RNA sequence: AUUCAUAAUAACUUUUCGAAUCGCAUGGCCUUGUGCUGGCGAUGGUUCAUUCAAAUUUCUGCCCUAUCAACUUUCGAUGGUAGGAUAGUGGCCUACCAUGGUUUCAACGGGUAACGGGGAAUAAGGGUUCGAUUCCGGAGAGGGAGCCUGAGAAACGGCUACC
RNA sequence: GAAACUGCGAAUGGCUCAUUAAAUCAGUUAUCGUUUAUUUGAUAGUAUACUUGGAUAACCGUGGUAAUUCUAGAG
C-alpha cells in the first residue's frame, strides 16, 4: 500500500511503500482531512504528524470528501464537484467513487506532513523548490515584497533567464491592475461622455419645452381668432 | 423547431432578388436588422448581383471588410446587412452612391445617386406615443427611433432624416392629394398619387390612388409610402420609368422602336 | 498564327484596385493558346507586367478556333497578390501549393488531440514513466 | 375598444444596475506637476423600440367503415367562483358548486398496405388516380420517461434511469 | 505562437416518414393573452478611486487503475 507523502513546506513529494500490514492500522478508520502520529509507521517517522488528504483503491478510484464510507458508491457529479470535469456546459455524469474512510482496501493513502519529526527523509524534507511564478497583480507584489503604495513596482518584479547558449534575456510577467496614464484617461474619457449626454438631453428637453410653449401661443391666437 | 433557423434555402429566397435557380442549394439570409427579412435586399445580393464589383461572396467579404461599404452613411461590414427601403449606400473608393427604390418591375433597380443626394431618406411613422419620462417618440419603417418629434406629427407620415446626425429635417402630413409610392401588393415599384382613403373600423384601410397616367388603382394602407407633398415632385430621384406600369405589348413596341 | 484578343464587358474594380472584362481569342489553324501566353500577350498589349495579368476559364466555340475567357489585370504583383487565391498563384507561380496530409490524415489528428487534456508534451512523458 | 401608454402618492424588496475592462495613435494648455486635459475605437450595460423567432390562437376544409348509434361525466367530462402553476390565456391543476358538452347535417368507435401541403400522371368537358422523396409545415433519433445547460432543447453526434 | 481560463456556437444543418384522421396541414385571423440571445435605433450626473479582495486552471512535481476524452494528493 504505497504512501504519497508531501510536505508543502518545502514543495517536496516522494512516494514511499509500506508493505507489513500490521504496521498501517493507525490509519484504518480515520476519516480524509484527520491527522496521524508518524510514530508507529515504520522508523524513519519519529515525531512526524501526517494529515490524511486522498487516496485510491484498488481499482484506481479516488476517495471523496464527504461520502462517509468505508468503500464505493455512485454519485451524480457535476460542476464544482470533486473527481469530476464536465466535458461541456451542464453536463451531469454518474461515476463510482471511493469513500472518505481509510480501510485495508485502499491501494494508496495520500498523506501531507503537518510537522516534521526528528530525522530526514533523503528527498522529502532536507531538500526545497521554489515557487515556479512569482507575483503577477500589482497589489500582490506589494503584499509580498513589503513594499508600498507609492513605491515605484515596475522594475521590483522578479524575473527569469533562460540561457539558450547566447543572446540571452529574462522573461518577466505582465503586472495587471498596474496604474497607467492610459486607464486614468479612459476614466476621464467615460465621465466626460456621461457629463455630455446629461447636457444634451437637458438642452432637447429644453427646446421641445419651448416647441410647446410656442405652438401654444400660436394656438391661442388661433382660437382667439373665433 | 427548437430554435431560430440560421439558413435560408434558395427557392425560399424573395423572388425580388433575381437568383438564379441552378447556382447552388443556399441564397443568403439577411441579418436581423433595421427592415423585415422578406422586404430587404442583403447588401451582398445589392454589391454582388447587381452592380458585377465582385465575382462571389468572399470577394465581397474583402470588399466589405476594407471600409469601402456604406449603409445610410455609416460603414457596415454585415454582409448580409437587411438593406431596405429608402436606405443610402455609399461607395466612396469608386465614387458613386445608391438608393435602394422599387422600380415599377417590382423590383429593387440599380438606382445611381449623387453625393449631395447621397445624404438623406425617407421615413414612414409606424406609431407615436410616450416613452419612459414621458418622452415623446416616433417610430420609422426603419427601425429608427426619434426622440421630440413635431407634436403635430401621427401614423402614416413620412419624415426627412439626415445620414449624419440622425436627425429630422423636415416631414409630410397624411391626406388626400399626396404622391406615394406603394410599397407592397402586386401595384409594387409603381408611383401614384393619394385620390381617397376608405377607413374600416377593426380591418385593413383601403387607399385609392391614380398614377400620371389616369389609372386608379386601390391598395392596403400598409403599403402606401408617401414620397412627396404633390403631384410631380418627389424627395428623391426616381429610376428610368419614374415609376408607370407598361403592358407587355407597350414594351415590346418600345423595344422594336428603340432597336431601329 | 493571327491571334487576336478581343475585349467586352469591361469593369473598373478599384475595390480589389483591379480590372474586371471578357477576352476572346481568335485563333485560326490552331488548337488554342496556353493561358500564359494570353498573359504575356495581354501585358505588351497593356504595357503591365506578366505578374499583375490573371486569366481563367476558357472555353472554345462549336466548330474550332475562336475562345472566349476571363481575366484580370490588376496593378502590382503586390495586389495581385492581396487579392487573388492560391490555386491561381499555384497556377502561375506567384505561390505554393502547401504540403498538408490528406483531409482524412488532418482530421484523424484532429480528432486524435480530441482525446488529452492539456499539453502533449505532459501526456507524452507521463505514459513513459507509466510504461516503465 | 381597455384598468393602454405615461404620470403621481404611500410603503415594500435575502437590492437588479446607473462601466474597478481592452487596442492603436499620442495631441493641446500652462498656474511645468510622471500636472489639467482629450482621437478613433473593443467590449459591456438598464429600459423601450425594432428585427430574427417562439408559444398559443379564429373561421372553413381530410380517405374507407353502421358486421361502429349513441358517446363524454369514478380518477375533468361542460360551465361558474377562488386560488396554484405558467412566459402568458385556458379544467392547465386544485377546492367548492351547477349538470352540463357531442351526435343521422354521422358523434363515438374501428381500418388505413395515412405525415399534410405546393404538386404529379391521364386528360373534349366534367372527372379518375397518385404525392416516402429537391420547397414549406410537423414529428422522431432502438423503445419509454425524466432533466441539466442555455435567450432558445423535454436536445439524443447532452445527461439520468428502466426495457 | 502551443496549452489552458473566459466568451460564443453546438437548438442551425442533414436524415427519415414510424406515430398521427379536426390531429398535422392549407388559406385566413388574434395576442387589448405572452417570452424573445442576437441585429439595428435610442437610452441612465440620483442625492482604495492614481483603481479592493481571494480562488483555480494552464505549468513543474508524486501517483493509482487491466482498461475510458477516469482522475487524486502537493506547489
Amino acid at each position: 500500500m504505497k504512501l504519497n507523502i508531501s510536505y508543502p513546506a518545502n514543495g517536496t513529494q516522494k512516494s514511499i511503500d509500506i508493505d507489513d500490514e500490521h504496521k498501517l492500522r493507525v490509519f484504518y478508520e480515520k476519516r480524509m482531512g484527520q491527522e496521524v502520529e508518524g510514530d508507529s509507521v515504520g522508523d524513519e517517522f519519529k515525531g512526524y504528524i501526517f494529515k490524511i488528504t486522498g487516496g485510491n483503491d484498488k481499482q484506481g478510484f479516488p476517495m471523496k470528501q464527504g461520502v462517509m464510507h468505508p468503500t464505493r458508491v455512485r454519485l451524480l457529479l457535476s460542476k464544482g464537484h470533486s473527481c469530476y470535469r464536465p466535458r461541456r456546459t451542464g453536463e451531469r455524469k454518474r461515476k463510482s467513487v471511493r469513500g472518505c474512510i481509510v480501510a485495508q482496501d485502499l491501494s494508496v493513502l495520500a498523506l501531507s506532513i503537518v510537522k516534521q519529526g526528528d530525522n530526514e527523509i533523503e528527498g522529502l524534507t532536507d531538500t526545497t523548490v521554489p515557487k515556479r511564478l512569482g507575483p503577477k497583480r500589482a497589489n500582490h507584489i506589494r503584499k509580498f515584497f513589503g513594499l508600498t503604495k507609492e513605491d515605484d513596482v515596475r522594475d521590483f518584479v522578479v524575473r527569469r533567464e533562460v540561457t539558450k547558449g547566447d543572446k540571452t534575456y529574462t522573461k518577466a510577467p505582465k503586472i495587471q491592475r498596474l496604474v497607467t496614464p492610459q486607464t486614468l484617461q479612459r476614466k476621464r474619457a467615460l465621465k466626460a461622455k456621461k457629463v455630455k449626454n446629461a447636457q444634451q438631453q437637458r438642452d432637447a428637453a429644453a427646446e421641445y419645452a419651448q416647441l410647446l410653449a410656442k405652438r401654444l401661443h400660436e394656438r391661442k391666437e388661433e382660437r382667439a381668432e373665433i | 423547431a427548437r430554435g431560430p433557423k440560421k439558413h435560408l434555402k434558395r427557392l425560399a429566397a424573395p423572388s425580388h432578388w433575381m437568383l438564379d435557380k441552378l447556382s447552388g442549394t443556399y441564397a443568403p439570409r439577411p441579418s436581423a436588422g433595421p427592415h423585415k427579412l422578406r422586404e430587404s435586399l442583403p447588401l451582398v445580393v445589392f454589391l454582388r448581383n447587381r452592380l458585377k464589383y465582385a465575382l462571389n461572396g468572399r470577394e465581397v467579404k474583402a470588399i466589405m471588410m476594407q471600409q469601402h461599404v456604406q449603409v445610410d452613411g455609416k460603414v457596415r461590414t454585415d454582409t448580409t446587412y437587411p438593406a431596405g427601403f429608402m436606405d443610402v449606400i455609399t461607395l466612396e473608393a469608386t465614387n458613386e452612391h445608391f438608393r435602394l427604390v422599387y422600380d415599377v418591375k417590382g423590383k429593387f433597380a440599380v438606382h445611381r445617386i449623387s453625393a449631395e443626394e447621397a445624404a438623406y431618406k425617407l421615413g414612414k411613422v409606424k406609431k407615436v406615443q410616450l416613452g419612459k419620462k414621458g418622452v415623446p417618440y416616433v417610430v420609422t419603417h426603419d427601425g429608427r427611433t426619434i426622440r421630440y418629434p413635431d407634436p403635430l406629427i401621427r401614423a402614416n407620415d413620412t419624415v426627412k432624416i439626415d445620414l449624419a446626425t440622425g436627425k429630422i429635417d423636415d416631414f409630410i402630413k397624411f391626406d388626400t392629394g399626396r404622391l406615394v409610392m406603394v410599397t407592397g401588393g402586386r401595384n409594387l415599384g409603381r408611383v401614384g398619387v393619394i385620390v381617397h382613403r376608405e377607413k374600416h373600423e377593426g380591418g385593413f384601410d383601403l387607399v385609392h390612388i391614380k398614377d400620371a397616367l389616369e389609372n386608379t388603382f386601390v391598395t392596403r394602407l400598409s403599403n402606401v409610402f408617401v414620397i412627396g407633398t404633390e403631384a410631380g415632385k418627389p424627395w428623391v430621384s426616381l429610376p428610368k420609368g419614374k415609376g408607370i406600369k407598361l403592358s407587355i405589348s407597350e414594351e415590346r413596341d418600345r423595344r422594336r422602336a428603340q432597336q431601329g | 498564327d493571327a491571334v487576336t484578343i478581343r475585349t467586352r464587358k469591361v469593369i473598373s474594380n478599384p475595390l480589389l484596385a483591379r480590372r474586371q472584362f471578357v477576352i476572346d481569342v481568335l485563333h485560326p489553324n490552331r488548337a488554342n493558346v496556353s493561358k500564359d501566353e494570353l498573359r504575356e500577350k495581354l501585358a505588351e498589349i497593356y504595357k503591365a507586367e506578366k505578374d499583375a495579368v490573371s486569366v481563367f476559364g476558357f472555353r472554345t466555340q462549336f466548330g474550332g478556333g475562336k475562345s472566349t475567357g476571363f481575366g484580370l489585370i490588376y496593378q502590382s504583383v503586390a495586389d495581385a497578390k492581396r487579392f487573388e487565391p492560391a490555386y491561381r498563384l499555384v497556377r502561375y507561380g506567384l505561390a505554393e501549393k502547401v504540403e498538408k496530409a490528406s483531409r482524412q490524415q488532418r482530421k484523424q489528428k484532429k480528432n486524435r488531440d480530441k482525446k488529452i487534456f492539456g499539453t502533449q508534451r505532459r501526456a507524452q512523458k507521463r505514459a513513459a514513466r507509466r510504461n516503465a
